[PDB]
């Protein structure tokens, strides 16, 4: 749990997305909401204001705010700020969702992701299963670190990296049970840079080492953070006095979620 | 996080 | 449950889409699984030719087989077999999933809908709330009977259909467990028809009313049915002889899922 | 969806149950919902009082009225009201929970269930697998129709019902997608009446014939009509005129939910 | 994720228990499960002789063994071993559920709780809002650590900690249950206490459910579940005589654990 | 259903 | 109907 | 967790 020291913002992704083995992109998926932590009652009659540089009637975002929050003042204003403008937000420390949106890409279409993959799978020999190498290129700015790979099979054999092969980060095997199957951890993935990942595995026909899973998870905290979409913070204000502005910290975050090659 | 009410 | 006869093809897709309050396409998606079920076990041995029409290497329908049917086969030759050619599938009547498919539509592709939606409200000159005309535009080539829409409000005052302004439609009030509000039942949208279900309800503010949910199914039993999306069936055939024949029959069906204006 | 004629009210319960494989019960757990639909707005303003016969003090049931139903009322008068006295109900056809219950027993007490099970197993003399027989006794007052046992197997071969030793020679295979694997329906399970059903299924080892799963529903409509813990409606009132009766239906329900032997 | 040395034995379960306000217990339910993990290949031909002061055979714990292992062995010599015994445990540190167990307990029957409840509310008459105290006792023979209680409502004013009657409780963020939380930091082992504070609400019958919320865990060789659920030793498959290098982590937690 | 309103 | 098998 | 397979 990230300490709160008066306003903690949180701007969180998530997104989905799905390629086929040679990597071509078949859909994509990005979820977004805004949540607001108070734990300073003298904090809780506040505004937020967005950056000028979000586009809050941009329909294929689905922008939607909370029941409580004032929809008008949001597409106005890019103001977010309750609907009972006597009323002030909860300040025990609770995640207050106040807003979310949600944009899908087709097939093809890289403009949601952050990381592309392909597959390349060949029966092996010096072992009994298949030789797999998963490519991948970020568009991210900074480094992805721990970056894990699941493949959905348990087999008898151990897994043998292949580390000539794959990159100069390096892999291990590691225990995740957020996914089923036998999953490796590559160390980092610059911003910007393009891998691979080598190993051998035992399967009992290609099909069944897919679907792949990735799962990663980034975070920083700034009041000055945007988004993987470009969600930001331009200050936080009083809400009676849109010139006094008040002390707040930012965190952002995107995390994968059904990210799979199949 | 949105069953929250004021 | 339907009856069988010995084969029975069941080609089951799931729509979801989101509209703006004006009629723009948010996003779409489209799920579906062909199932078998036998019941006289003189036809387990059997495999099912797909008609040729179904671009089955269409990475953008992510086609995936069951795993102990045959990719390579269903790939080459649009067949539907085993992977273990000695065994014949389960002949008790149960429901087996041999293959499944998945397509998104990005904002403003109407390619993936059925139905279109669009919105228009007013505050009510009678009632503490709204008048509201839901506009629906169908693209089938059938009609969809008993479809209903639901309004997220559960008003004091009853909801008064206005029939001055609805298509002739049967309108009325149903009980509808399935969503959450006050849901009205239109009798027929005619195959390529556009009408407009019209009524008056109380709610706190416009933003209250949304999401309105729709919800549609319609199936049709016919050896020649085609989906949705155009899948159908060629032939179902011995699997250790092409040229014997079996007898069978096919469902298509259609069913909406998180299909709503917001 | 049943009619509603002004007030509709579903008293509608469902019974998980865990049974060892020689018929020890492990645990049930009964959950309970009383719902009010009503779609005359002459009507919205009332009331509902419970049968006299039900003990509403009684904490192993932990009746929860919902935040809207006055639980003073409930529990001083068995008074089913609103706990905002000038508002009524929602009167367009909306299934309105207004209480729920719930309750539990352990380890070797019936109390809660209303069909006992039993299993024997032994290998049998003709398939590749196993005669089962399944041994049921009824402690309901009221048939059971169509209940459906189901084994988590998909054997080759076709299931064979043994009608020598089955009490509904009529037992059939049918599809029943709610569970996994392969089941069969018998027509009926007399009011009281002690049975069996028995069949000879292929599996590769008896551990894989378990959980077998049962399916049953049945339910009443009556005005008088009592549920299976009891719950039933004495009258329906005027919230302001306790005297001023109303006319109204009932339906009482009870529907197996995770209902096993193991 | 635990650091596994070789062959690392989670026995972990998760406690369901329902209160009235009063604290009559209402129910209660447990569920527990054995998970395996094994890195080292070497290991991978390995049995697990559970504690010899494991029943086995008590039907009210329904226990089940996975698919892939021997029931039979489990039930004879209290062993987890492979159904077929050509072959091995996958041995990529994946987390193999072995074993599962499931008991529950009725109306005012405390022997599957660790902590029972009572709550008392009434208006507070020196500020806005409700007071409520939470009772509760542990009976569990170790510490319970930053145990977590929920109230479902979201005031305008700051809750105040009536420290007189409780000293160190504090609201927290917690997300995993609605509306606001305050962790008391220690409940001493068998210990009885008191949590009291003043809470904004509509009505009173807002404050409830009540949630509490809490997981500990232990890393020990001889650690023993709640329900008593503990490893003896484990052995290679083919040389029961034969140890193998092992570690065991148990653990409890809450789940659906409230007042009504 | 539960999520009724008054 | 996903997770038949033989 | 519970499908793992030999």
């Amino acid at each position: 749990v990230p300490e709160n020291n008066g306003i903690l913002i949180s701007i969180k992704e998530v997104i989905n997305a799905e390629f086929s083995r040679d990597g071509t992109i078949h859909s994509s998926e990005l979820k977004g909401v805004l949540e607001l932590r108070i734990n300073d009652h003298d904090l809780s009659h506040s505004n937020l204001k967005l950056a000028d540089s979000i586009d809050v009637r941009d329909k294929s975002f689905q922008f939607k705010t909370h029941p409580n929050i004032d929809k008008q003042s949001f597409l106005s204003t890019k103001l977010i700020s309750l609907r009972d403008k006597s009323k002030a937000f909860p300040a025990n420390d609770q995640s207050l969702g106040v807003l979310r949106w949600r944009k899908v890409a087709p097939a093809e279409d890289d403009s949601l992701i952050p990381l592309t993959l392909t597959t390349a799978v060949s029966p092996s020999e010096s072992q009994q299963g298949f030789d797999v190498i998963i490519e991948y290129e970020s568009v991210l700015e900074t480094e992805l670190a721990d970056v894990i790979f699941t493949i959905p099979v348990f087999p008898q054999e151990p897994v043998d990296i292949n580390t000539e092969s794959s990159t100069c980060s390096d892999a291990e095997v590691v225990n995740m049970d957020q996914e089923m199957g036998t999953s490796i951890k590559i160390s980092k993935i610059a911003a910007n840079d393009a891998g691979a990942l080598a190993f051998t595995i035992e399967a009992p026909y290609e099909d069944a080492l897919y679907p792949m899973t990735v799962s990663f998870q980034e975070s920083t905290r700034d009041k000055l953070a945007k988004s993987f979409t470009g969600m930001a913070i331009q200050s936080v204000v009083m809400a009676n006095d849109h010139d006094q502005e008040l002390p707040y910290d930012v965190i952002t975050s995107l995390k994968s979620d059904e990210y799979l090659v199949q | 996080d949105w069953n929250w009410e004021v």
